[PDB]
């Protein structure tokens, strides 16, 4: 026997305990989220823990089999996957301080709260208060409320642990040879494979940043005509050369400025492309939705969901008393087993969700004859690309011309092109500097490079840089304004989201050329395009089996994260935000605040 | 007009794991293949040799009915000249086979909420089966080269694995029950024709 084949054989016993434990948790984990009760609950971490159990002793197991001794990288990408050790190298003394911490901030976020200084009995909570006053408020003295009051009655809270949270969190990946908890991060991306199919854990950090000095004419426009059309609105509060407010933007912290869509539309006379008064018209309900969503799928070549798909999925809120938590979710619990957890009403944008859920089964489908550790995204960023771009095919014209919502009335006008666009770039285009620049300061602060005396002072110093957003009150270091961002306090890298939206784009463009579509990506449908379908397939069907670099070169024939298709979807709304920011200032002077 | 005993097999209530497949032998009756009806969904009649066209006419020595339970992934390995898990260790036919290989879905009859654990298949061999070969041994597959003591340790597997059907399993793991009907032509009476 040889290292190789011992390792296959536990794999293959790995393989079958579990598949069998990850399905009774996925199951015990589906029926909590289908039936919230509180004897649900404790089967789901019950079946979590035997689980968890499992993974964790065979872990230990797994790494008896030296990787430098496998060749198979079936084997060896199973291996690794199990042999990484985590927060298992601390002393039980740091792990348990590490979990102490992390569900601290974890608790410290969710139950946490900010309180009027007009009304200090009005302590509102994240989750729905503060976002409603933050993604709906017009008023500059209400919205600034919630974005101090929670960057200090939580933020602050944060601070002492985050500062433990990135000391427990380097010991744990220096243990685990990384020189940091940011390279721990990073070593999603990193690829030890042959062919120039290669990734550095470090490639990342000047691959993200060089994709994003070219993201960057985008954003000035953007941000610009975003300042603009601002300034009208809070008028003296906004300067014509100055940054933005953070307060201003939307969320809590300015990470998607979806909401100054009322604010910014560019023609607001025109109105949006909304089919879900043609699907009320029709009497479509959820089963229709997705129905349409299984019929695009296997218009480009991918199978129609599973039966165990329609009869075990909840597309559908439950109602009597059983309570689920309303958000979508695509779940791929095993041995077969495909379902989709969604709250579906018979709207547009649960239409185009249905496609975007979908996308994930199609995925977690393809892939599902690959190994057990291998069936995932080829990396962290894959799984949600791959969904995107399901909504983005969907929601176009064409499309929804082609099903009967939006009527056979050839629709569209470079106005509305335009207001589309503005609206995407508000989403898709605004988030990359605000995840590029939360991402580098973590990975910064793990590297060591920002002393713990200068983490908010060197965090606005990038707000105000690489953003051009200004945090409306100085922060001293008792804030940990990061922190108060979900993925920040609950530890979670957040890089996925930038590397996710520039593959979208790489992954629209490539099928749209192959679909033979003629004119602006934006306006893309691969419907009925089995040619791209294929290239799908051939990358979906990978799972991770095989390099990002290389499972990305079967859709799009680069070996990595290029953002020129981004660009190119927004090339129309690019020259034309050239031009109404003609006469306007492009950039922001970093020592501009409102509080002078 | 002795009618053959194929309700025994198909219609049995509980069938046999593949591992320890059950064979039943076939002799002296009218064989009525006319209504081994489609059974269930995803039926699967496959043929090699003779037609099943209504080539009940043909007489044979003994016909065997092979019985047992896999999953509809592994239902493409119960053929001449497959490879798996399930023709490699648990049921192998011949290059040369000459019968018939049905399989229906019995996910109504075989899954479970909380799991089938009773159908069970040889997840490990040091060697793959000669046809129609048996192996009902349960002792510990040394995957290494310590000697295992007859009980599971690292590097030392049991054999055998369970199903662990449930009924929420997508096609691929749902059961499916087969029976597989070897025809035999011996220098002999011929016992089985069925008009
Ligand atoms: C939602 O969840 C509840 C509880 O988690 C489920 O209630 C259970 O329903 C089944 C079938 O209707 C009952 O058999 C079960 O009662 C069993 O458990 C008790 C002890 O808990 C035992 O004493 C009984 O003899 C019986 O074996 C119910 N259990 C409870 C706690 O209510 C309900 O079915 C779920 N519904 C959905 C739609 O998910
Ligand atoms: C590894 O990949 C990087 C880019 O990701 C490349 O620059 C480097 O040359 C590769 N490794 C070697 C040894 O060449
Ligand atoms: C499933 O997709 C195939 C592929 O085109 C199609 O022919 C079939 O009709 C679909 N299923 C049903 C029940 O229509
Ligand atoms: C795709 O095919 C259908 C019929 O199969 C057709 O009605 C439709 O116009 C085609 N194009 C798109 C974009 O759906
Ligand atoms: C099983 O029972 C049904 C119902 O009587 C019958 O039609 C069928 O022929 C039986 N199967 C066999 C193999 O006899
Ligand atoms: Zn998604």
């Amino acid at each position: 026997s040889t290292t190789e084949e011992l390792a296959k054989t536990f794999l293959e016993t790995f393989n079958y305990e579990a598949q069998e434990l990850s399905y009774q948790s996925s199951v015990a984990s589906w029926n909590y989220n289908t039936n919230i009760t509180d004897e649900n609950a404790k089967n789901m971490n019950e079946a979590g823990a035997k689980w968890s159990a499992y993974y964790e002793e065979q872990s230990k197991l797994a790494q008896t089999y030296p990787l430098a001794e496998i060749q198979d990288a079936k084997i060896k990408r199973q291996l690794q996957a199990l042999q990484q050790s985590g927060s298992s190298v601390l002393s039980a003394d740091k792990s348990q301080r590490l979990n102490t911490i992390l569900n601290a901030m974890s608790t410290i976020y969710s139950t946490g709260k900010a309180c009027n200084p007009n009304n200090p009995q009005e302590c509102l909570l994240l989750e729905p208060g503060l976002d409603n006053i933050m993604e709906n408020s017009k008023d500059y003295n209400e919205r600034l409320w919630a974005w101090e009051g929670w960057r200090a009655e939580v933020g602050k809270q944060l601070r002492p642990l985050y500062e433990e949270y990135v000391a427990l969190k380097n010991e744990m990946a220096r243990a685990n040879n990384y020189e940091d908890y940011g390279d721990y991060w990073r070593g999603d991306y990193e690829e030890e494979w042959t062919g120039g199919y290669n990734y550095s854990r470090n490639q990342l950090i000047q691959d993200v940043e060089d994709t994003f000095e070219q993201i960057k004419p985008l954003y000035q426009h953007l941000h610009a005509y975003v300042r603009a059309k601002l300034m009208d609105t809070y008028p003296s509060r906004i300067s014509r050369t100055g940054c933005l407010p953070a307060h201003l933007l939307g969320d809590m912290w300015g990470r998607f400025w979806t909401n100054l869509y009322p604010l910014t539309v560019p023609f607001g006379q025109k109105p949006n492309i909304d089919v879900t008064d043609a699907m009320v018209n029709q009497n479509w309900d959820a089963r229709r939705i997705f129905k349409e969503a299984e019929k695009f799928f296997v218009s480009v070549g991918l199978p129609n969901m599973t039966q165990g798909f329609w009869e075990n999925s909840m597309l559908t809120e439950p109602g009597d008393g059983r309570k689920v938590v309303c958000h979508p979710t695509a779940w791929d619990l095993g041995k077969g087993d495909f379902r989709i957890k969604m709250c579906t009403k018979v709207t547009m944008d649960d239409f185009l969700t249905a496609h975007h859920e979908m996308g994930h089964i199609q995925y977690d489908m393809a892939y599902a004859a690959q190994p057990f550790l291998l069936r995932n995204g080829a990396n962290e960023g894959f799984h949600e690309a791959v969904g995107e771009i399901m909504s983005l095919s969907a929601a176009t014209p064409n499309h929804l011309k082609t099903i009967g919502l939006l009527s056979p009335a050839f629709s569209e006008d470079n106005e509305t092109e335009i207001n589309f666009l503005l609206k995407q770039a508000l989403t898709i285009v605004g988030t990359l500097p605000f995840t590029y620049m939360l991402e580098k300061w973590r990975w910064m602060v793990f590297k060591g490079a920002i002393p713990k005396e200068q983490w908010m002072q060197k965090w606005w110093e990038m707000k105000r840089n690489i953003v051009g957003v200004v945090e409306p009150v100085p922060h001293d270091e008792t804030y940990c304004d990061p922190a108060s961002l979900f993925h920040v306090a609950n530890d979670y890298s957040f890089i996925r989201y930038y590397t996710r939206t520039i593959y979208q784009f790489q992954f629209q463009e490539a099928l749209c050329q192959i679909a033979k579509h003629e004119g602006p990506l934006h306006k893309c449908d691969i419907s009925n395009s089995t040619e791209a379908g294929k290239k799908l397939l051939e990358m979906l069907s990978l799972g991770r089996s095989e390099p990002w670099t290389l499972a990305l070169e079967r859709v799009v024939g680069a070996k990595n994260m290029n953002v020129t298709p981004l660009l190119n979807y927004f090339e129309p709304l690019f020259t034309w935000l050239k031009e109404q920011n003609r006469n306007s200032f492009v950039g922001w002077d970093t020592d501009w605040r409102p509080y002078s | 007009t002795n009618l053959c005993p194929f309700d025994e097999v198909f219609n049995a209530t509980r069938f046999a794991s593949v591992y320890a497949w059950n064979r039943k032998r076939i002799s002296n009756c009218v064989a009525d293949y006319s209504v081994l009806y489609n059974l269930a969904p995803f039926f699967t009649f496959k043929c090699y040799g003779v037609s099943p066209t209504k080539l009940n006419d043909l007489c044979f020595t003994n016909v065997y009915a092979d019985s047992f339970v896999i999953r509809g992934d592994e239902v493409r390995q119960i053929a001449p000249g497959q490879t798996g898990n399930i023709a490699d260790y648990n049921y192998k036919l011949p290059d040369d086979f000459t019968g018939c290989v049905i399989a229906w879905n019995s996910n109504k009859l075989d899954s479970k909420v909380s799991g089938n654990y009773n159908y069970l298949y040889r997840l490990f061999r040091k060697s793959n089966l000669k046809p129609f070969e048996r192996d009902i041994s349960t002792e510990i597959y040394q995957a290494g080269n310590k000697p295992c003591n007859g009980v599971a340790g690292f590097n030392c597997y049991f054999p055998l694995r369970s199903y662990s059907f449930r009924p929420t399993y997508g096609v691929g793991h749902q059961p499916y029950r087969v029976v597989v009907l070897s025809f035999e032509l011996l220098h002999a009476p011929a016992t089985v024709c069925g008009p």
